[PDB]
């Protein structure tokens, strides 16, 4: 108890090298479209056409 | 008694001794009842009646006035040795007592066989030195020791060191710009060299304040060393509990079989070992009682999880509550960078007088105070938090930095150039490594955007 | 310390 | 903009011969550099080609012999140039990011100098980068640089709602007050610029610093893609409210739109200007900078940098392209897994060399180096003298690998963990298992067990040895984060048993087949025998000279050694081993009391 | 390729009114476009069995 | 190993050496092998090997 004044608590903990996630990088195909001009018309004040 | 009229390095002969006396009391045993060696050990320590007992108050005694004031610590091999010209010789030790050859290790050829190989102990304090301190001092003197260091370090901080800051900082320059590298190298040496002339032949700086910083820095690698040393005694404590309280190992497992079985299988190999459920089956209940008593008290031990060199640090920071420390708020609003009325410029300063090659007839820095100046004036600068600007706003480190850059080489007042920078450079290595424990032991202020008028 | 007068 | 200066006078090469100012822009960013970068890996020789396209015209003679004169100075100067630059930034950015360290609200005030700090240390790089690969092109103090670079990230993710109540205070209070100024006093304007002026007014206003407290979410794509419509209204030809009469307004919706990128738009800006992606297509250089580093002591302690970097990989994509994200994605993590392996193996080796040093200095300490004192004080160098400092500019082989040490586990010790990927790792485990491993294949090593001559190391010098291992590698916890009792548990808890957990002799077992089959057999050979007296086996006086003495490994001194290193469990095992002899020896009795 | 020449030609006949310091973004744009332009078409030179 | 072992862990060993001495002399074989094979891991000195 004497000595307990001068102490205080540390912080370690127990890891490991490396943790996955819980789901990886699904990948995803290439799918080729056009140039649409038109995927900007929500943002901002838009001038369709 | 012939321990208590000696330095503090004769602990290592002095538990030789008593090693020697436990053997003597075994043997003699085997015939004879006496008392228990713990009954008669307390006994003779005076510590039956009282709390602590003679070795530690002798411990105390040689800490608080021959230990602090006298040795020079070494970083790199982790030893104290006596310094050159030592600061006080007062101690006035207690005159030895003498006997016959058979109170001591046996004989005449004995006490000689004992006296030489305990004399490789004499000439440094390390390691085995902390092992047979805690070992002997327990808990309770280590707690009491440290204590006392505690009152020591606020006795001196708020004394006579606080007083030779107060002087300094009249003395020292009221503004310092860091001059830009186009002035040269040997120009801003020479700049430095007439701003802090006060400091620099200021008489006494180098014999009673660097003496007081090295008492400071002493003590708390001290703390910092006997907690190591009881950390490690504590882990080899808990390895040897391991049988009786069924902390197995972790088995290898080959082709083709099952840890948790395994594991199962050691546990029921070992069964007979485990004392609690053996004494809980067959014991008594006052039996009982003790036994779950003295396992609660051998398992929980310092060493696992728990630490104690930030509370001592914690404990030095409240010491500096005198407004001379962290000075006046700055004018800009954010920090002080031309003015000198904090406390990391005077140590910038006193860096700059220490850094300075010395004659041959006289004494370095390292070779009087060793490594505890440093852990004292780094310990200060981190407590009040003013590390980083230390860094940045420094006469020593920005001399080095431009001498780097412009590579030049002369005599300023007769100070070499490049010898100096050498200096500087390996005592910032020495300042980034301290500043960085001291860190890691220890783990806004928003502004206003302009207002249009 | 006040330790320091009781040992002495 | 050395790239648009390079091609677009060259695609409009007309104009070189009739304006001065093109020419000099066009002189000065050729004898900038010597190899463009096409792409992240691909790259065109600037001079060469140059030549090559002017020749054939018959106008230009005079461009021809600039460019070789360009050649010529950016061969000569570029690389010093270049290498004072880099110089310049690492002291630059030390300062910086110490400066914002210590007062973290300026960070608001001074964000463009964080920026503008950041976009000049990733150019130098990558114009190292470039350069050296092809045709002063060794830096070894790149690590700082990248380093001080990863530290103003940092502090820019760290204290971005500092940033986000500066910066929505600003616009809130001045640039809202100010642009309605201007506004108001423009003459005529026609429906949609007054509309989108309106609009950024009022959603200026409409913001509070109460929302960066709450935690909103900001969002000003619309405003920033309204202002660059406008540019493009009022920038043509035939405009009514022409632009170039009115460049104020555009500074100010300049400055306007930085302020907004500043609120909610912190981490584009990081990747736009601190971006080091482009060293997932150097491996080879990037791992020999590594490598570099390692190898000086002053610079591992920046060593932390280079796994860092491999956060960057993944900005390099692009959605039209999602074949090479897998393949981007593996190789960054094979990279941040070597590079922190490495790190704790240079860990373990100094504490290994240290630990070395640590057991010759402990073993100057043992009785037997007296004989000579005694001896001179019956008939008729010393320690702690390595310690004594007279100077610091002498430096001992203990010292440099104190340095070295420590200066590495700075940077060991750096960050708690990184994301890669959405991997976390976690540098400080990989010392852990390093050491652990390297712990206890030093603990069987120094047993120095050989059986071709059964001989073995005495009990109390590994005790010794094992003891200044222990010291030493207690005094790491002053430098990383780790948990070192839990090291020493393991590994010591281990050696009490026959075998490791991983299937290898411990120290238990080598000691108990030396006791069985070299002790006890040549004392019932008949050369050694119990002296109750001494509690001990001694050599008997015989003609034959046993190899080693039984009285310095049976004496209380080394079993008492023997009980500290295998405690109760090893103890047990070797009693076991014992009473196994005894049971034959009882068989073969009972045989002869039977016939 | 061919959208870029046409918004190029489209620029060329607006006659648009260029500044790096004042139209910041229509600049940079601009000159970026062009700028990916050629680095493509390099790019593609430089494969040698496109053929 | 009981001189280590007094000197690392005094109060299991204290436990230990009580329970050890003041077992009842009227208790059988089973009981005592158990208290001996414990005591004997202690490095106590036994009347009865339990490992022979």
């Amino acid at each position: 108890r004497e000595i307990g004044i001068l102490t205080t608590n540390k912080n370690t903990s127990r890891t490991h090298k490396i943790i996955a996630p819980a789901n990886l990088e699904r990948p995803v195909r290439y799918i080729r479209k056009p140039i649409d001009y038109t995927i900007l018309d929500d943002i901002g004040h838009g001038v369709k056409v | 008694g012939r321990f208590e009229s000696e330095d503090l390095t004769s602990i290592v002969e002095l538990d030789g001794l008593l090693e020697i006396n436990r053997m003597t009391h075994k043997l003699l045993s085997r015939y004879l009842t006496l008392d228990g060696f713990d009954a008669m050990f307390r006994e003779a320590n005076h510590n039956v009646s009282a709390p602590y007992g003679r070795i530690t108050l002798h411990v105390f005694w040689e800490l608080n006035y021959d230990f602090l004031p006298n040795y020079c610590y070494n970083g790199s091999t982790n030893r104290f040795v006596r310094t050159v010209l030592p600061f006080s010789q007062e101690f006035q030790r207690d005159k030895q007592p003498n006997a016959q050859p058979q109170y001591l290790h046996g004989s005449k050829a004995l006490n000689l066989a004992y006296s030489s190989i305990y004399g490789s102990y004499r000439n440094f304090v390390g390691p085995p030195h902390f092992q047979v301190i805690c070992r002997l001092l327990g808990y309770q003197g280590i707690a009491v020791v440290m204590e006392e260091l505690l009152k020591v370090v606020k006795s001196l901080l708020q004394g006579t060191i606080l007083q030779y800051v107060k002087t300094l900082m009249e003395v020292m320059p009221k503004i310092c710009r860091l001059p830009r590298h186009e002035y040269g190298s040997p120009g801003i040496l020479e700049f430095f060299h007439h701003q802090l002339k006060d400091i620099v032949e200021y008489a006494e700086l180098k014999t009673v304040c660097f003496q007081n910083l090295r008492e400071v820095g002493n003590a708390i690698l001290f703390c910092l060393l006997i907690e190591q040393s009881l950390s490690l005694e504590e882990v080899c404590d808990l390895l040897h509990a391991a049988p009786f309280q069924n902390i197995l190992p972790r088995v290898h497992v080959k082709e083709g079989e099952r840890l948790d079985a395994k594991m199962k299988r050691l546990e029921s190999k070992y069964a007979p070992l485990h004392l609690v459920p053996l004494i809980e089956r067959l014991g008594t209940p006052q039996q009982i009682a003790i036994a779950r008593e003295g396992d609660l008290l051998t398992k929980e031990r310092l060493c696992c999880g728990l630490s104690m060199f930030e509370v001592i640090l914690t404990r030095i920071r409240s010491f500096l509550d005198d407004p001379i420390w962290r000075g006046p708020l700055p004018s800009n609003g954010v920090m002080h960078v031309d003015e000198c009325v904090e406390f990391h410029r005077l140590w910038s300063a006193m860096q700059f007088v220490y850094c300075i090659p010395v004659g041959t007839h006289e004494f370095t820095v390292e070779q009087c105070f060793g490594d505890g100046l440093h852990w004292a004036g780094c310990m200060i600068i981190v407590l009040l938090g003013q590390q980083r600007r230390f860094a940045v706003l420094d006469f020593c480190y920005h001399l080095l930095k431009v001498q780097k850059h412009d590579g030049k080489d002369e005599i300023i007042k007769n100070v070499p150039l490049k010898k100096m920078v050498e200096r500087i450079r390996k005592f910032q290595i020495l300042n980034d490594e301290i500043i960085t424990i001291l860190d890691k032991y220890l783990k806004v202020r928003c502004f206003q955007p302009p207002i249009h008028q | 310390s006040v330790l320091l007068e009781a040992i002495r | 903009m050395e790239k648009w200066i390079i091609f677009g006078f060259i695609l409009c090469h007309g104009i070189l011969n009739t304006d001065a100012t093109a020419l000099n822009l066009w002189k000065l960013a050729l004898q900038s550099s010597s190899c463009l970068s096409l792409f992240r890996d691909e790259v065109f020789h600037i001079h060469k080609a140059a030549e090559d396209l002017f020749v054939n015209i018959r106008g230009y003679n005079k461009r021809i012999n600039d460019i070789r004169e360009c050649k010529e100075a950016a061969v000569s100067h570029a690389g010093s140039m270049h290498r004072e630059r880099r110089k310049f930034l690492r002291s630059a950015l030390k300062e910086l990011a110490t400066v914002l360290s210590d007062q973290p609200g300026l960070l608001g005030p001074k964000a463009l100098f964080v920026f503008m700090a950041l976009s000049f240390a990733r150019d130098e790089i990558i114009w190292l980068l470039r350069h050296a690969d092809n045709m002063d092109f060794i830096d070894k103090h790149i690590a700082e640089l990248i380093f001080y670079m990863e530290e103003l990230r940092a502090h820019v993710r760290k204290y971005g709602p500092v940033m986000q109540r500066y910066y929505v205070q600003y616009l809130s209070g001045f640039d809202a007050v100010v642009l309605n100024e201007l506004v108001q006093n423009l003459s005529v304007c026609p429906e949609d610029e007054s509309i989108i002026m309106s609009s950024f007014v009022n959603t200026m206003t409409s913001l509070s610093v109460k929302q960066v407290e709450d935690g909103e979410v900001f969002d000003f794509r619309g405003m920033r893609l309204d202002w660059f419509r406008l540019q493009a209204y009022t920038s043509v030809s035939k405009a009514s409210l022409g632009l170039a009469d009115h460049r104020e307004l555009g500074k100010m919706m300049n400055t306007i739109i930085f302020h907004t990128k500043m609120v909610d738009s912190l981490v584009e800006m990081l990747v736009e200007t601190s971006d080091l992606s482009i060293f997932c297509f150097y491996s080879r250089a990037f791992e020999k900078m590594f490598q570099q580093c390692l190898e000086l002591p002053s610079q591992s302690r920046y060593s932390i940098a280079f796994p860092l970097l491999c956060t960057h990989f993944m900005s390099c994509t692009h959605e039209l392209c999602p074949e090479e994200r897998h393949h981007i994605g593996d190789r960054s993590l094979s990279l941040c897994n070597m590079f922190l392996d490495e790190m704790a193996k240079q860990a373990r080796n100094l504490i290994t060399d240290i630990c070395t040093e640590q057991c010759t200095l402990s073993d100057q300490l043992l009785p037997k180096h007296c004989a000579k004192t005694i001896s001179q004080a019956v008939n008729k160098e010393k320690p702690g003298v390595e310690s004594m400092r007279k100077n610091r500019l002498v430096v001992t082989n203990l010292d440099k690998l104190h340095t070295a040490l420590s200066e590495l586990c700075f940077s060991i010790n750096y960050v708690p963990n990184m994301v890669v990927w959405e991997h976390t790792f976690t540098p400080r485990e990989y010392l852990t298992s390093h050491l652990e491993i390297r712990f206890t294949k030093s603990i069987v090593g120094m047993t120095m067990y050989n059986q071709a001559t059964q001989e073995i190391a005495k009990p109390s010098e590994l005790l010794t040895s094992v003891r200044a291992y222990m010291t030493v590698l207690q005094s790491i916890e002053n430098y990383v984060q780790i948990d070192i009792t839990r090291v020493f548990n393991n590994v010591l808890l281990q050696q009490t048993q026959h075998l490791d957990s991983h299937g290898e002799p411990t120290i238990t077992s080598l000691y108990t087949n030396w006791y069985l089959e070299t002790l006890l057999r040549q004392v019932s050979n008949g050369h050694i025998a119990y002296f109750p007296a001494m509690k001990a086996f001694v050599n008997l006086p015989t003609e034959n000279e046993l190899t080693f003495n039984a009285e310095e490994y049976s004496d209380i001194s080394e079993m008492r050694s023997l009980s500290e290193l295998l405690g109760p469990y090893g103890m047990k095992f070797l009693s076991e081993s014992l009473m196994w002899h005894i049971s034959s020896q009882v068989a073969e009795l009972k045989k002869l009391v039977v016939e | 390729k061919d959208h870029v020449c046409e918004l190029l030609n489209t620029i060329d006949v607006c006659q648009v009114f260029f500044d790096i310091t004042v139209n910041f973004d229509l600049t940079k744009n601009y000159l970026d476009l062009i700028i990916t332009y050629t680095t493509l078409m390099i790019l593609l030179s430089r494969i040698e069995e496109r053929k | 190993l009981r001189d280590v072992l007094s000197y690392h862990i005094p109060f299991l060993v204290s436990s230990i050496e009580d329970f050890k001495d003041h077992i009842p002399r009227e208790t059988d074989m089973k009981v005592a092998m158990n208290v001996y094979e414990l005591s004997s891991a202690a490095g106590l000195p036994c009347e009865i090997d339990p490992a022979l």
